[PDB]
């Protein structure tokens, strides 16, 4: 991974984003959705993630 | 109504009124207006074993 | 030919009012948009 004052930053594009992959994977310990609710990502679309 | 049953430790979080995951999606919903408590503990020595 | 204020006045009052209700349709009095379709897509019903 990368150091925490030096955060790296991936900027996604054009693509299929599958968000229930990550929303049920059981492996985090922590998802927390600000803006949007998670069950409703996959059926949104943006500009930039 | 009493109902029990066993989770992880971090899945207590998913046990409430308007929750999702593996657990609160299809193991165990609760209502969006729940009425009563929700109580757990930890039961490591009974349930695990070597 | 060439005066009708007071009646050119109560028309031109009610559709003053009859915009700006239409106008305020479009105000979040504090919310994440101005549309339903919007807070029904990105927001779970809690």
């Amino acid at each position: 991974f990368a150091s925490v004052y030096a955060w790296n930053r991936k900027r996604i594009s054009n693509c299929v984003a599958d968000y229930s992959v990550l929303y049920n994977s059981a492996s985090f310990s922590t998802f927390k959705c600000y803006g949007v609710s998670p069950t409703k990502l996959n059926d949104l679309c943006f500009t930039n993630v | 109504y009493a109902d029990s049953f066993v989770i992880r430790g971090d899945e207590v979080r998913q046990i409430a009124p308007g929750q999702t995951g593996k657990i609160a999606d299809y193991n165990y919903k609760l209502p969006d207006d729940f009425t009563g408590c929700v109580i757990a503990w930890n039961s490591n020595n009974l349930d695990s074993k070597v | 030919s060439s005066a009708l204020g007071k009646l050119q006045d109560v028309v031109n009052q009610n559709a003053q009012a009859l915009n700006t209700l239409v106008k305020q349709l479009s105000s979040n009095f504090g919310a994440i948009s101005s549309v339903l379709n919007d807070i029904l897509s990105r927001l779970d019903p809690p």
